[PDB]
């Protein structure tokens, strides 16, 4: 919103870092943390991710 | 990866002499049984070109009325099981079997200057009436010869407390047709015990809540351990298992049974459990039975009779017989009079058939080092057991499928034994291995079968009663004929101890692996155990309370120190357990079990003590581990509020005045994607989940069935189960003692089936029929419909799952290799999916179009009977019931019609084809609160 944060560029580098980052935690919220626990809880898994 | 141009050039073997019978492509059932305990099962077995595929029960034996048990129906894989013994080893030295019988009718020549003073026998508790007659004909031959009979859990207590009670020895016969109140303390007679078929079905048949019953079985269960008896239990009680020796007592004084002098005060919750229970007995008294475990000691069977015969249940509901058995005075007392005489050198010739007594004995009695003292000790076993490696030496085992022998089921209906296939590896059975030591070797098991029958048929001719023998597989004409008793009073006139204080660890056999003599059996060891879904680890299960005061988690790993001897034991948490004790499970440590059983961990049978083998109060747990893998395969196991959608349960105070109470009113949703019309066969099926008790049998019989691959313990624990059909525990409620519902979930074959719209291939597409059909070949291993399916039913073959147990997954060196024992188990009409194909339950299309195609082939119809899914006709209790449902005179059309039917997930209009039954479970009016 501040073009303090904007024009700095080490604010925008750090900001962008911060949303590839996060953005990649919202397509973890969609897909594992609403698949791993949903409609009958018999089938609640957790999917640790390997090292592949 | 396989790839070529053309797949290879398929070879087409016909016979060389092809039998009158052998049809090519059709399954040719046989009629045989299997020695579980001595007695029989009477099996059916699916016999498609002289090899078994599947097994079945046979709808005309009592023990199992059309149904198999857990262990019962994966013993087709302890067959086909390549860590089998495939050649009799002399001192460890792999050896020919015409070498043995040199070595063993040269130590008979050596028995016979003694009159066979060293020629003991440690079979296990064997009822085949061939033979105990050639155990006759070998101890009067050898006089002086001994056959101690040693089974790990057989009727220890329950054959020497019926002497007690009644003078000579009896064999009881519990009858739950006629019997609407049953108190059966720490019985787990719907168990894999001999009779758990039939005590599971005729249980269930009691509470087939339908549109107008009102009257329905109690079975109060007093059991430390929550056990698959505690599923269809109304009122369980989770006791201390020290307190059940004196629970019974209490019982039969409110019970006016004169001298039983009851001591040690119960509690305020358990006795208000037995004035209930007692006040429920006296009523009803000849509609009623007073079941005892095994686990309990010899005098609690006194009293299970003593409370029995006083409520009149003698000659209606419980039945003394001759004992089925041979000796019922073997067992632990046998093993350790054996094993004092291979003490000092007294005993040259041990052939120990099936017992297995080196991996079995309860640490007390010395047997792993009281082996090696003699000079011949033989062996005759499918596996080769820890005795086998310390035994001299071994013949191979002649597994039932592959044996001329028979069997003797309770209340005495001998079975033949039907061999289906010539033994893949040369077998020599018990029968053939007597003949070795009798003096009659080159005389085959066949030949002195008939050569018994003979005799012991005096009626008419032989062939037409051998082959209607053969056929039915049921004689039903040695049925044990009734006993008058007398019931000798005063043999609870002794007080009951001092009650110990500390934790207590309660020896239990596993539902799944009964002894250990099953580890290496790949399928009942994937199958989840029933209360804790663990698959492949023995756990020292604790209630919450017992767990919180020592500190434990799910996960660590104690050190069971009883009585001087530690185990290492992990640790899991069972809500419904009693507090302050401890259970285990029998048969799981096997140092030499094979490829499979090969080191499951925590051998519970080095705790025992032989003179407290089935529970003691001397236990020390002292947490000495941090974290364990436990693979389970359900998850939570907890009703999330998602009652309504998991199994809907009730109570039959509340089922009488509303039969529609929890059948939601729920207006017709809309459904914008069409609607398509199944005007032939409508495939539906209708489980009623009121008498699903966790057997698990389904689970074994879908992979018996379809070809389910064995996973390893190191991917179930990351939820890659291959299971098609599922029994989920939920434990509502109360933490320390919650009630318990099972709902077996497997493909509800929706109509507007979520998981089909979302194949981008196409591959999982719906039927004319009505039923998902899932095509194993079109799969390119997408596997968003499991994401798409609500219930999470479809299973992914995310390795190449085949043969896992025997070669790892996580490799692919050997993938496209597969083991030539294992490819005849596997169904010649079920696809043995290859890695990336999703699965799911597919009504067992196998059965239904080798059925339909046989009936468009015949121009007729269906029959209501005809099609029973693998799950449906292996079912003990019947829970299932698939079938057509426009058939409009259908044993499901008219099961989907009940007060209590409702589909799982119907917020969601998937229009499931399966319907489940809600649990009804009668609560007494003064014992509820
Ligand atoms: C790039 C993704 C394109 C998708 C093509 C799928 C080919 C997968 C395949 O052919 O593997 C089969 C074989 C068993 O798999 C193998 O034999 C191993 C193949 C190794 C591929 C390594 C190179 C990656 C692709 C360049
Ligand atoms: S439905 Fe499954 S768990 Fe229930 S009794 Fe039948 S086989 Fe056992
Ligand atoms: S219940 Fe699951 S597996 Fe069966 S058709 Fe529906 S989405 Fe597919
Ligand atoms: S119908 Fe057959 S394949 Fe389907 S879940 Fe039941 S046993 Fe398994
Ligand atoms: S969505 Fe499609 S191709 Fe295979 S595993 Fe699942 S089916």
């Amino acid at each position: 919103w501040f073009k303090r944060f904007r024009v700095s560029l080490p604010w925008l580098f750090f900001i962008s870092i911060c949303i590839n980052i996060g953005m990649w935690f919202e397509r973890w919220v969609i897909i594992v943390l609403s698949l791993h626990r949903d409609f009958l809880p018999s089938s609640w898994g957790y999917y640790t991710p390997s090292v592949w | 990866c396989q790839f070529a141009l053309k797949q290879p050039q398929e070879k087409i073997v016909p016979y060389v002499r092809q039998p009158e019978e052998i049809i090519h492509g059709r399954p040719l059932f046989f009629a045989t049984a299997v020695t579980f305990a001595g007695f029989g099962v009477g099996l059916l077995v699916e016999s498609h070109e002289g090899r078994p595929t599947k097994i079945e029960g046979n709808p005309d034996h009592p023990a199992s009325l059309g149904s198999t048990d857990l262990i019962t129906q994966a013993m087709i894989l302890t067959m086909y099981d390549p860590d089998r013994s495939q050649a009799p080893t002399n001192a460890g030295q792999e050896t020919t079997w015409d070498a043995f019988v040199a070595a063993a009718t040269a130590a008979m020549q050596a028995q016979t200057a003694k009159q066979g003073a060293g020629l003991r026998v440690l079979s296990g508790s064997l009822t085949s009436p061939t033979l105990i007659a050639q155990k006759q004909q070998l101890l009067t031959q050898f006089p002086q010869a001994k056959w101690y009979e040693y089974e790990p859990v057989g009727r220890d207590n329950a054959n020497a407390g019926a002497r007690l009670a009644f003078g000579a020895d009896v064999h009881t016969i519990y009858r739950l047709d006629t019997a609407k109140v049953i108190v059966g303390f720490d019985a787990d007679f719907t168990a894999p015990s001999p009779t758990g078929v039939r005590m599971a079905r005729q249980l269930a048949d009691g509470r087939r809540i339908r549109k107008g019953t009102k009257e329905v079985n109690r079975l109060y269960l007093a059991e430390s351990t929550p056990s698959i008896t505690g599923l269809l239990a109304d009122h369980r009680l989770p006791v201390r298992s020290s307190q059940i020796e004196h629970l019974v007592r209490a019982l039969a004084t409110l019970v006016g049974v004169p001298n039983v002098a009851a001591g040690a005060p119960l509690s305020d919750t358990e006795k208000k459990w037995v004035e209930a229970a007692a006040k429920d007995l006296q009523a009803n008294r000849g509609a009623c039975v007073v079941l005892v475990g095994e686990s309990q000691p010899p005098v609690v069977h006194a009293l299970g009779h003593a409370i029995n015969a006083q409520l009149g249940n003698v000659g209606s509901t419980v039945v003394y017989t001759e004992p089925v058995e041979d000796d019922p005075s073997g067992g632990i007392a046998a093993l350790s009079a054996l094993t004092q005489e291979m003490n000092a050198g007294t005993v040259e010739v041990l052939l120990m058939i099936e017992s297995n007594p080196v991996y079995n004995a309860p640490a007390d009695i010395p047997f792993a080092e009281a082996l090696a003292k003699v000079p011949l000790s033989m062996h005759v076993g499918l596996y080769r057991d820890e005795t086998a490696q310390q035994s001299v030496w071994h013949i191979n085992g002649a597994h039932f499928l592959e044996a001329w022998g028979d069997v003797r089921a309770f209340d005495g209906t001998t079975t033949i034994v039907q061999p289906l296939i010539a033994p893949l590896y040369n077998g020599k059975s018990a029968i053939e291995v007597l003949n070795v030591l009798l003096g009659k070797p080159q005389e085959t098991g066949y030949q002195t079968l008939t050569a018994y029958w003979q005799t012991q048929d005096a009626s008419g001719n032989f062939r037409v009663f051998w082959n209607t023998a053969l056929h039915d597989g049921v004689i039903t004409a040695t049925q044990a004929r009734s006993r008058q008793v007398t019931l000798q009073q005063g043999f609870a006139d002794a007080a009951p101890p001092a009650p110990t204080q500390g934790l207590e660890i309660v020896f239990r056999p596993d539902p799944s692996l009964w002894d250990g003599a099953f580890a290496n059996n790949a399928w009942l060891q994937e199958t989840p155990k029933p209360y804790t879904k663990l698959t492949w680890d023995n756990v020292a299960l604790m209630s919450v309370r017992t767990a919180n005061a020592l500190g434990l988690k799910n996960g660590d790993v104690v050190r069971l120190t009883y009585q001087g001897r530690s185990v290492d034991a992990p640790v899991w948490v069972q809500p419904g357990h009693a507090d302050d004790s401890v259970t285990v499970h029998f048969g799981f440590g096997r140092t030499a079990a094979g490829r499979v059983g090969n080191n499951v961990g925590f051998n519970a049978y080095r705790l025992r003590t032989s003179a407290t083998p089935w529970f003691g109060v001397g236990l020390e747990v002292a947490k000495v581990g941090e974290n364990y893998k436990l693979a389970s395969t359900q998850g939570h196991f907890l009703m999330e509020g998602r009652k309504k959608d998991l199994v809907r349960y009730g109570t039959l105070a509340e089922y009488v005045e509303d039969e529609k109470f929890l059948q939601v009113e729920k207006e017709e949703p809309i459904s914008l994607i069409g609607e398509y019309e199944y005007n032939g066969y409508k495939w539906g099926m209708s489980i009623d989940l009121n008498v699903c008790n966790s057997c698990n049998a389904c689970v074994v019989a879908c992979q018996s069935e379809n070809n389910i691959p064995v996973v390893g313990k190191d991917e179930v624990w990351l939820g890659r189960e291959m299971h098609w059909i599922r029994i989920d525990q939920y434990y509502v409620g109360d933490e320390h003692t919650p009630n318990v519902y099972n709902m077996v979930m497997l493909c509800q074959q929706c109509e507007h089936a979520p998981c089909e719209i979302v194949c981008p291939v196409a591959a999982t597409v719906h039927d004319a029929e009505g039923l998902n059909n899932m095509v194993y070949n079109r799969c390119v291993g997408t596997k968003y419909c499991s994401n798409n399916c609500p219930y999470k039913v479809r299973r992914f073959n995310f390795l190449q799952y085949q043969d896992v147990p025997y070669r790892s997954p996580i490799d692919a060196s050997t993938e496209n290799d597969s083991i030539p024992v294992l490819k005849m188990m596997r169904n010649p009409d079920v696809t043995v999916r290859a890695r990336g194909v999703m699965e799911k339950c597919t009504f067992c299309v196998q059965r239904i179009n080798e059925a339909r195609i046989q009936a468009r082939t015949e121009n007729r119809r269906i029959a209501d009977g005809e099609i029973m899914t693998a799950c449906q006709q292996v079912c003990p209790t019947q829970a299932i019931v698939f079938g057509d449902l426009n058939d409009p005179q259908a044993r499901v059309v008219d099961l989907k019609e009940q007060p209590l039917k409702y589909t799982s997930l119907d917020k969601l209009n998937t229009k499931p084809r399966v319907s489940y039954l809600a649990k009804i479970k009668n609560l007494n009016p003064d014992l509820a609160e």
